[PDB]
């Protein structure tokens, strides 16, 4: 049994096939319904667990994704996921095949050119064939996804106070607030997306209200979510794998050994996490 | 069990809120009036909407979750006439009562309440609410009603959703709210539940014990409620067979259309035989299996009846022993052979033929 959305995406023809097929976790339960690969190729993101102390070395754990933009770029470059508002915009879907155009117009509710393009495909021959059924398996499969209930399940729980808030802690981040406000605005299958990625600074729990980083991230952003540090410069992001310049006027480092000597040392990793405001659960 | 002496429960489903007008200050014989008040509720949510300020007839009036504690359980609970006490529809039986005679205001019969000195004021509310499950939804809190006030007046398509901590009696109770309000309301509102509802169907089927008991002071209300597995896959399944216009279209439709024909067949539609036959208890019962509730149907001015088996005369056991006997001469094994025999050949058929006389009751 296999659950990953890009791997229910197929072409209409044997060319443009949907090679380079999903990362094999397509086979596991975990309510990305991306596989990494398309996480990776998509959105610069790449998804993470949060080892918890289940108040011991018990199991407790929480999924998270690092993103992958550079400390460089600057606006739509440094955008991670879009609105409808500009869904079109950052992903130029010209460019994309018919069938991630048509489901991007699900996501955003496009149901205007969704029918355009059912209707005009109808009397196809490649839609005579079973493409019709595809994607309406595809449309079930989602279905599904917020049969879970997109606002009950999701967050307008009967357990209603275990709430994420995801506004900025800081006072004086005064960006954030409606961010909030425009999660309940986002549709349900992207709130609970984010309610993967996104780990908290805070949890309140019956035991105690704990603290887990001492400043957030990034922020909420008014088309959709960005590489959006709170203040001062973007934070160094590395990246792991043209007639241009490329100074880096390093220092000139002679103490040659030096993993040799001190490789014990615990070598700290870079990637940048994804802490944001508040949780609250019940004991 | 029973109420012990001196308690009265009064059932209405206006009871839902709570009636703050009705309660009276209790007073000891001998006049000694007692304004000390105390009311026990399931939950300091309901607190949450009660006003003191109702009560200026009280000086003193407090409120507390009830708990059932251990040691003071007995039949005869302990008394306490220096405060009056009620008790808003209390879950589980209750250890302490107040001044005189005390009351409780309740919309739900628990066993704990089966013997006791009860008053209902029950009206008839004719619109039955409904079901409907497609798999745009009105999203509920599932627990806490006025948080949707209006809501449900306005709306007609509710999503209903659960904690896993809840208690089955938590459950039954907010369930039990909804519907009254519902049939309170002027169209019926379709119910969409994120549920295996199995362990709920159960609870439907102590909803049926509940409302027996209500019945067995009740209002005989007209009150629409189904079996929800075994009806419904057949029903869809005949629905199926059937031209399907209305994937949608309440059961009541095809039961009534049928019921256009009865008389004039003066026979039971097999459709409402396999009613009262697949229900659990209710039925044929394959609980115990027991067809032996055959339905005897009468209609106006009838000089007789229409059984699951035929017609029959007025207020007799569905057929006397003594009868114009199927003489064995008449279904002998040896001409059903016989007869059998010829068929088989007639048809040049190997195999699956079985044959069986007919029989007859008080009429032939
Ligand atoms: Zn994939």
């Amino acid at each position: 049994v296999n659950r990953c959305i890009f791997a229910s995406i197929v072409s209409f023809d044997a060319c443009i096939t949907y090679k380079s097929p999903c990362s094999p976790d397509a086979y596991h339960d975990d309510g990305w319904f991306i596989c990494n690969n398309h996480l990776i190729k998509r959105f610069k993101m790449s998804k993470m667990v949060l080892p918890i102390f289940d108040e011991d070395d018990n199991q407790f754990k929480m999924t998270i994704a690092r993103h992958l933009v550079g400390n460089k770029e600057r606006g739509i470059k440094r955008i991670l996921i879009p609105s409808a508002t500009n869904y079109q915009d950052v992903f130029n879907l010209n460019s994309m095949m018919q069938a991630e155009q048509l489901i991007f117009h699900l996501i955003y509710n496009n149901e205007n050119a969704v029918n355009t393009i059912c209707d005009n495909l109808k009397y196809t021959e490649g839609f005579t064939s079973n493409t019709q059924r595809v994607i309406h398996s595809v449309y079930a499969t989602t279905k599904s996804i917020l049969d879970t209930t997109n606002p009950n399940t999701f967050c307008s729980r009967v357990s209603r106070d275990e709430l994420r808030f995801f506004d900025v802690t800081n006072a004086r981040a005064l960006r954030g607030g409606a961010g909030d406000q425009l999660f309940n605005n986002y549709s349900g299958f992207l709130q609970n997306l984010i309610r993967r990625a996104v780990a908290p600074e805070y949890l309140q729990i019956d035991t105690e209200e704990l603290r887990f980083r001492n400043c957030a991230t990034c922020i909420i952003d008014e088309t959709g979510l960005v590489a959006s540090v709170p203040d001062g410069p973007e934070l160094y992001n590395p990246i792991r794998s043209r007639l241009q310049i490329r100074n880096v006027l390093k220092f000139e480092g002679d103490t040659r050994e030096l993993d040799r000597t001190l490789s014990g040392y615990e070598e700290y990793p870079t990637y940048v996490p994804l802490f944001l405001g508040y949780q609250i659960i019940n004991s | 069990m029973e109420c012990p002496f001196q308690i009265q429960v009064c059932i209405s489903d206006r009871f839902f809120a709570f009636p703050h007008n009705l309660v009276e200050p209790q007073s000891d014989v001998g006049n000694k009036l007692i304004e000390n008040l105390i009311v026990y509720v399931p939950t300091d949510d309901d607190r949450l909407y009660i006003d003191k300020k109702q009560f200026p007839k009280f000086n003193s009036v407090l409120v507390y979750r009830h708990e059932h504690d251990v040691n003071i359980d007995s039949r005869s609970p302990k008394k306490t006439a220096s405060a009056t006490i009620v008790y808003w529809n209390p879950l589980v039986p209750i250890t302490e009562i107040g001044a005189g005679e005390t009351r409780v205001f309740s919309v739900l019969l628990t066993n704990n309440l089966f013997y006791c000195n009860t008053m209902i004021v029950h009206h008839e509310n004719p619109k039955c609410p409904i079901e409907f499950t497609y798999p745009n939804l009105r999203p509920i809190a599932c627990e806490i009603p006025l948080s949707h006030f209006k809501e449900l007046v306005e709306s007609n398509d509710f999503l209903l959703c659960f904690n896993l901590e809840t208690s089955t009696m938590v459950k039954i109770l907010s369930l039990k709210r909804i519907f009254c309000i519902f049939q309170y309301r002027k169209q019926p509102a379709r119910y969409v539940i994120n549920l295996p509802h199995e362990e709920i169907d159960n609870l439907y089927n102590k909803l049926n014990w509940e409302r027996t008991r209500r019945l067995m002071k009740g209002d005989v209300p007209s009150n629409c409620a189904t079996v929800n597995r075994s009806s419904l896959k057949y029903i869809k399944q005949a629905q199926s067979l059937l031209g399907i216009p209305d994937y949608s279209q309440t059961v009541v439709d095809f039961v009534k259309m049928f019921q256009k024909i009865i008389f004039p067949y003066q026979l039971v539609p097999n459709v409402i035989i396999k009613l009262n036959n697949f229900d659990q208890m209710v039925s044929s019962a394959p609980n115990k299996a027991e067809p032996y509730k055959k339905i005897r149907l009468f209609c106006k001015n009838d000089s007789i009846a229409i059984s699951s088996s035929g017609i029959v005369p007025i207020n007799m056991p569905d057929f006397s022993p003594p009868n114009t006997f199927d003489y064995s001469d008449y279904a002998n094994r040896t001409n059903i052979n016989f007869v059998t025999q010829r068929v088989l050949t007639d048809g040049g058929f190997s195999s699956g033929i079985t044959v069986t006389p007919v029989k007859y009751n008080y009429y032939l």
